């Protein structure tokens, strides 16, 4: 829901034809901190078999 | 729905689009004058995305072909694939043009046939109520494709503002300068319109064509009959997600959106390996997908003349690797596993990169459902070497007093030469600045 | 069981008689260089269990059928 | 990973490396133009350590071949093993050279083709991101391999400082001095570069070749067609831990590290017994490993002309005994048991010695999986007898006024003759000092 709100925030400033860019940057760093918390939640899953190996390969693909 | 109007224009742009439509009938299982095979609907699940939609199961091409030279169109009507084309959409019989060889000819002919050039090409626009965009299948070589093609990049920008523009433009040849000498002038005038009056381009070098045309094709005398074979396959290869049923980036505004970093940085490097017919006898033993993308990032299939020692300070940002037909998708994630270990693509130090791989089933045909095909759409920041090559050949020609008195008699009163020079250096400086 | 193929697979990755894996262990020994100066995060097993699986493809040997029999457990001392 | 670039150079260095690559296809189970056998991956577990890694399962050799004489390369392209070689990595068709016979020719030709000699051989360097090193497969005989080979031992020492250098260099023949007379001059100029500008060498004497070529081979007229048979087997024998899957000293920096005592003492004695095809009919009765290393330390298989009564005051320091193929490893410690009882190697009184034995499985082939093979890499301090032989033939020639006026016209202004004499005596004095 945070990721959908920034693209709602994006699509209205592209709808117009100052202050919106710092609202975007503050909302950019807000969901970056939550995906890093999501990145730790994947790696703290069960300390188990390949369902942690699949979601690890999600995490390195999002890193490079 | 997703209808695209191709704008075939010029002496070279009409011939590369002639076999592009001729390639499409062999893979759709259709004939240009009839429907003799039932493979068109059971095998292919979508056909009305480049063709006009059917009235008698006759898929009309959504194509327009204008050129000053009548020689390119007189080699069309005797071929049996011209009955698929219509003699009322573009021109009837005995169409002509100028004399004619000038960039200022077609630039001045656009506003004297302004009523007719915006009349019959707009009849195909309102056929579908949701138009995709316009692709200018034009040329940079000569004054025919470069003179008139710069005019439509301006007047279609505001009359159709919500449409995608992106071109498959071919670059001219820079080997000697005897037959043509106006090559640095007409190229840079269109190259300014390709960045600010156009969103994206697809570059196609001419000096890199004969690098491949003698690589595996084994010819002794290079003719113009080989220039349509490398070009028409990768054109139909680029729409395999769009013509054949795919899921992600199945539109032309899907593929180009995931590769462009910024405006005026849109020059995409192209690669395509399989062009040899004697590979067919050894693809019966399950040739896999694990070996076909190791050679895409390796600079062997590239169609861009660039420096070999300039790739260490340049970084890839977006790289596309399109597999077609038989993929064996249980090992396509295995092919992308081996990418991070080599680091054959230099990654930008300021932001993330992306290696996007996609697949779509090919035509129900024996050379298509047997041999693996790899289409590359790269984006590397060593493309300024061509822009350094064209600019160094541009300022050297203006100090030799070449075509400064022979070019400003018609419709040129002020010096617009440094208007092209600074905007080209703006592209060359923002490319190196883009990796901070 | 097909035990002799599993028997040869244990010899190659515990007894090290296909020394390409233990030569690649020297490169993993070329990633430590003295202890301790390494991170203590939970990402410390996450990127270190991977690079040993990636080291087998670095030597181009074996399929993924026996690669499920190898696992790495990073102990804590 | 462990990629080595071989530097084949000279009239004799190109022919000994031509059958070295021809030996590698017969043991890998591959053809130079195709892959017809499946024995390449199930039998051999590693192939991309001397070859370039595959693009179509075509293992390209990582080889460069430069020579002033075009005769050695014109006897290559008609052979069916030259299609494995590439006509773009080194030279295209019709490559030439000098006139030419001089040590100062190739020494002066290195800085006039300095741009091209450091352009195409560096393209193979960045193919692997962890380069092993460089082996200079050059010659000492003649002025072709000795003139240009001394230049690359200097400029590759600082441009590639973290790479292993070690050469399989062949020594010239000292029987008569009629056809060549420049033999003491060009040999000692390269021998200085082999000690301070190079880490290790592998000596290969010419007067010891015909000692073996008439021993068991039974020829009457000694030709040059036999010089490639003793040399190409021991080259592939030296990389059996490196090509075939071994465990310890499986790299080229593994083997050379355990044998060199000190810099400028690196001249390794080579031995190889089995060269006879009628031994095959009696190896069916379990011929063991207990008898094959009793004759290695016995001076019969040696390829070094040395004194027979000079081994009592000289001492072995490092001795390598490589068994290949069928070893029967339950008695390989039994073979090393019998070494201390004979004391056939004199041991250094200041420090310990080492008899290192290693094994690796050979090719899946019938003459290879049946007959025992023993490769020796000795290091004995009687090697100064060759250095006393070359120096006594060097100072005797300078008192006869031979090639002092005929050699200093081009690119030689000062007397660098005693610069080679003292540094050779530095090697000869530190060898005898090394056993205190």
């Amino acid at each position: 829901s945070k990721l959908m709100s920034v693209c709602v925030m994006f699509t209205n400033c592209l709808q117009r034809f100052e202050s919106t860019i710092n609202n975007f940057d503050s909302n950019f760093s807000a969901h970056l901190m939550d995906l890093l918390d999501k990145l730790s939640m994947y790696s703290t899953s069960d300390c188990e078999h390949s369902m942690i190996n699949i979601i690890y390969r999600l995490d390195f693909n999002g890193f490079y | 729905p997703r209808e695209i109007i191709t704008l075939q224009l010029g002496q070279c742009g009409n011939q590369i689009g002639f076999e592009f439509w001729k390639q499409l009938c062999a893979e759709h299982g259709i004939s240009p004058e009839g429907i003799v095979e039932e493979f068109a609907t059971e095998g292919t699940d979508r056909k009305d995305v480049f063709f006009y939609q059917a009235d008698d199961e006759h898929y009309i091409p959504r194509a327009v072909l204008l050129d000053l030279e009548p020689r390119v169109i007189h080699s069309i009507l005797n071929s049996p694939y011209a009955n698929l084309y219509n003699p009322e959409n573009i021109y009837l019989s005995e169409h002509g043009g100028g004399a004619g060889n000038n960039w200022a000819s077609g630039f001045s002919q656009g506003e004297k046939i302004h009523e007719d050039i915006f009349d019959i090409i707009d009849r195909e626009a309102d056929g579908s109520d949701s138009l995709e965009g316009f692709v200018l299948c034009h040329s940079i070589a000569g004054g025919t494709g470069s003179g008139l093609g710069s005019y439509l990049l301006e007047r279609l920008n505001d009359r159709y503002p919500k449409k995608l523009v992106q071109t498959y433009s071919v670059f001219p040849n820079q080997d000697e300068m005897s037959h043509v000498v106006v090559q640095p002038y007409n190229s840079l005038l269109t190259l300014k319109r390709l960045t600010q009056n156009a969103d994206c381009v697809v570059v196609l070098d001419n000096t890199a064509l004969n690098r491949i045309a003698t690589d595996r094709l084994h010819i002794q005398n290079p003719s113009f009959s080989q220039i349509n074979q490398l070009v028409s396959t990768i054109m139909s290869a680029s729409t395999t997600t769009l013509r054949y049923p795919g899921y992600m980036n199945n539109d032309l505004i899907g593929l180009i959106a995931s590769l462009i970093p910024t405006p005026r940085l849109h020059f995409l490097m192209t690669g395509y390996t399989p062009l040899t017919t004697d590979q067919s006898v050894a693809s019966v033993r399950k040739t896999t997908v694990l070996d076909v993308m190791r050679r895409l990032l390796q600079p062997k299939n590239v169609m861009v003349s660039t420096g070999r020692d300039r790739q260490t300070n340049h970084c890839y940002i977006a790289i596309l690797n399109i597999i077609q037909g038989e993929v064996d998708p249980t090992q396509v994630h295995k092919s992308l596993q081996r990418i991070r270990e080599r680091k054959l693509a230099n990654f930008i130090p300021w932001g993330p990169a992306s290696i996007q791989v996609a697949l779509s089933r090919k035509s129900p045909y024996l050379p298509s459902a047997h041999r693996v095909s790899g289409l590359m759409m790269a984006n590397h920041t060593n493309i300024s070497s061509l822009f350094e090559r064209t600019c160094r050949q541009y300022d050297k020609l203006r100090k030799r007093e070449a075509f400064l008195e022979q070019f400003r008699k018609e419709d040129i009163f002020k010096d617009n030469f440094d208007e092209l020079d600074n905007s080209r250096e703006i592209v060359q400086q923002l490319i190196d600045e883009y990796h901070a | 069981l097909k035990m002799e193929r599993h028997f040869e697979a244990m010899r190659h990755f515990l007894l090290m008689e296909d020394g390409e894996f233990a030569q690649s262990l020297s490169d993993m020994l070329f990633e430590k260089l003295g202890s301790g100066q390494t991170p203590s995060e939970l990402l410390n097993p996450l990127v270190l269990n991977s690079i040993l699986n990636k080291a087998l493809q670095y030597s181009l040997h074996g399929d993924s059928s026996l690669a499920s029999n190898l696992t790495f457990a990073l102990k804590y001392l």
